[PDB]
């Protein structure tokens, strides 16, 4: 399976378990999770760029 | 100048080892060996020890022998394998000691300046009686009595460091007596804390009934050493009364309102859940 | 004329000599010899354990000094008891227990000179919390390649006392050596006198722990219990009643309902009861 | 034996050990943490630790041998 992490035993190097979800360390920078900070009408004047 | 000793449990069982070694042919009923030490500052500490063949003729009770070549060999081996542990004294067993222990001590003070002895008790192990230790002192006697030796006592303890308690705890495995107990161990601590009290009272009761009943010359030292205990104990007054009910009220009411409220409402919340859980399965079984 | 299931009888002072010598030089692989008595075919005992002076080589056959040992054994013949060695020991602080590259050779030299010579491995850096991972092992011959190893015949205790873990069966188990069971020779004249001198206090069981810090300790605990009570108030008044049994089981905290609620309350209750009862008894006794 | 079990979990976790960092979580009672000596590990957690405390990559405690969450 592409980009599939697995649990390896650290003594005999044998498989232990297929691991869950894919490689995403440092998603604290990602997924801002807070939607309200500002509305639309508080910009004005730049409607073409909008 | 020794405050107190603190030998591990390694030599404790050992002597009993060596007492078990000799008991097949031995008719000596005492085991005299050599104590090792690591004298650090003022407190003493024993890790290791060994024994040595020793017999004592009961006739004339003044004839003894010690093998010093076996002492010179085996100690030099121990220093070779472990250059930390050195001589500090000696030991014997049996509560009733024979009177050559002064003669043992005065010889081997050519080894150790602050020579010290430890008495263990192999057969008595029923009451509260740990090891016992003395110190090598040479004075006259007191002031007005003939010259003597007068073995002075130094207090003792059984210390216990790390990396042996795991070897100790894994060998117990029978009751094991976990720390702070749930109110039943503490009462037993006060029971046999007091069973040791009246035992010392009964012991000193048999002492005063033989200290004058015509037995031996009373010590002028121990006369005022007993007198400053009875007329120095505190008594009851008005100040003790008003203070006691002041803080006994304070020490109680917290436990009153913690037990009677917090433990009660939890049992009520435990009543609500199961009676709901009893009636939900009862209304939905059929 | 084969092994079935041996049992090693160790003594109380044997293991105590093992831990102190193992703790003594931890990063230098301490090395000594084990002294006991073959009492029959398949039980073996060991009471007396001595150490050996180590060298720059370390755990090997070369650190075993023959002239020191026979000088030591001769001096043990007159004091205590004379007997014959029944094995050896060493310490592996770097890992668990398995027979190293040169540990298997000095095993062969001992079981060719002595009879079977069981090797004991003690990990001093592991014997920490309440348990020790001491294990002993015994070499099987390489001639039994067509027959299954561990010739067990009339025993069913072999499923007990340890099962071979993944960190053990990788190096030499079971094709080189095998494991052995060890019990503890407990008796009277040792056990009660060890307890009465270690976990025992005479004068301490009736003290009073004077009330400067005692009633002070009954104050820092009330505040955190109050906040937990207010937090316990917050959840009990809340009472989510949409799908309650699934919301309760997927949202547990293991600190709110009765974990942090009666734990300290029990501790403050027992302490003042012990303290006041010890206070009342000394007032009954002392005048 | 229940009092032995409480004492066991108590003294299993109050010893000198290394400090690692939370990385990810698989599920109940198993997580993905790595050490500060690299070489990402895969161990179990303890049920004492509140599960609502490791959303970010926060500092955790790791045993020397079990290398589990302490
Ligand atoms: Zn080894």
């Amino acid at each position: 399976t592409p980009n599939c992490r697995v649990a390896l035993r650290n003594d005999s190097y044998t498989l232990h378990k297929i691991l869950p979800n894919k490689v995403d360390p440092l998603v604290s920078l990602m997924m801002v999770e807070k939607v309200p900070d500002s509305t639309y009408e508080m910009i004005g004047g730049l409607d073409k760029q909008i | 100048a020794v405050q107190k000793v603190v030998v591990h449990p390694l030599v404790l069982l050992s002597v009993v080892d060596h007492f078990n070694r000799i008991g097949k042919v031995g008719n000596q009923k005492r085991v005299v060996g050599v104590l090792l030490g690591s004298w650090q500052k003022k407190v003493l500490d024993v890790s290791n020890s060994f024994a040595v063949p020793f017999d004592e003729d009961d006739k004339d009770d003044s004839v003894w022998f010690l093998d010093h070549d076996y002492l010179e060999n085996m100690y030099g081996m121990f220093k070779k394998v472990n250059a930390r542990e050195r001589i500090v004294g000696w030991y014997h067993t049996g509560p009733k000691l024979h009177k050559n222990d002064i003669a043992i001590n005065e010889l081997m003070k050519r080894y150790c300046p602050n020579s010290v002895l430890v008495i263990i008790d192999v057969k008595p192990k029923d009451l509260g009686l740990p090891t016992e230790a003395y110190i090598s002192v040479e004075e006259v006697h007191d002031d007005g009595t003939p010259t003597s030796k007068t073995f002075e006592h130094v207090t003792s303890e059984i210390g216990a460091e790390e990396a042996e308690e795991v070897g100790v705890e894994h060998l117990l495995r029978d009751i094991k007596d976990t720390t702070v107990g749930t109110l039943s161990q503490r009462i037993t601590n006060q029971v046999h804390g007091l069973k040791g009290l009246n035992s010392k009272l009964l012991d000193i009761r048999s002492y005063l009934e033989k200290v004058a009943t015509g037995k031996l010359p009373i010590n002028h030292q121990i006369i005022y050493q007993l007198q400053d205990v009875f007329n120095l104990l505190p008594d009851v007054s008005l100040q003790e009364f008003v203070k006691a009910f002041y803080l006994k009220t304070n020490d109680q009411m917290v436990v009153v309102y913690l037990a009677s409220l917090i433990r009660s409402v939890v049992a009520l919340h435990n009543l609500i859940n199961n009676k709901i859980a009893n009636r939900d399965a009862e209304k939905k079984e059929g | 004329a084969v092994d079935t299931a041996e049992q090693v009888y160790i003594s109380s002072l044997a293991l105590l000599k093992m831990l102190k010598h193992g703790r003594a030089g931890v990063p230098m692989e301490v090395m000594g010899l084990m002294l006991g008595e073959f009492v029959d075919d398949y039980t073996v005992r060991v009471i007396d354990v001595f150490a050996m002076p180590q060298s720059g080589t370390g755990v090997s056959v070369e650190a075993v000094d023959p002239v020191f040992q026979a000088k030591m054994l001769d001096m043990l013949k007159q004091t205590g008891r004379p007997e014959m060695v029944v094995g050896w020991y060493h310490s592996h602080p770097g890992f668990g227990c398995w027979l190293s590259g040169v540990d298997i050779n000095t095993q062969q030299s001992f079981e060719a000179l002595s009879e079977r010579a069981v090797a004991v491995v003690v990990d001093p850096i592991q014997s920490v919390k309440g348990k020790v991972v001491i294990d002993a092992f015994r070499l099987i011959n390489a001639n039994m390649m067509v027959l299954g190893h561990e010739p067990r015949q009339t025993t069913s205790n072999l499923g007990h006392l340890n099962k071979p873990s993944i960190q053990a069966l990788i190096h030499g188990l079971n094709r080189h050596y095998y494991s052995i069971t060890i019990n503890y020779r407990k008796n009277e004249l040792e056990q009660k006198m060890l307890l009465n001198l270690h976990k025992k206090s005479w004068m301490e069981g009736l003290t009073l722990q004077d009330y400067s810090e005692h009633c002070k300790h009954n104050e820092s605990v009330v505040k955190e219990m109050l906040e937990l009570a207010k937090n316990y108030n917050k959840a009990v008044e809340e009472e989510d009643k949409m799908t309650p049994e699934q919301l309760a089981i997927k949202n547990v905290g293991k600190q709110d309902p009765k974990r942090h609620l009666e734990e300290h309350v029990d501790v403050l209750m027992t302490s003042n009861i012990v303290q006041c009862l010890a206070a009342m008894l000394d007032t009954v006794v002392f005048k | 034996e229940f009092l032995h079990a409480q004492e066991e979990v108590k003294r299993i976790q109050s010893i000198p050990l290394v400090i690692g960092q939370f990385l990810e979580a698989v599920d109940q009672n198993t997580a993905i943490v790595g050490s500060t000596t690299g070489s990402n590990y895969y161990v179990r957690i303890l049920s004492t630790i509140d599960r609502e405390l490791l959303k970010p990559n926060a500092s955790v405690a790791l045993h020397k041998h079990s290398n589990a969450l302490v």
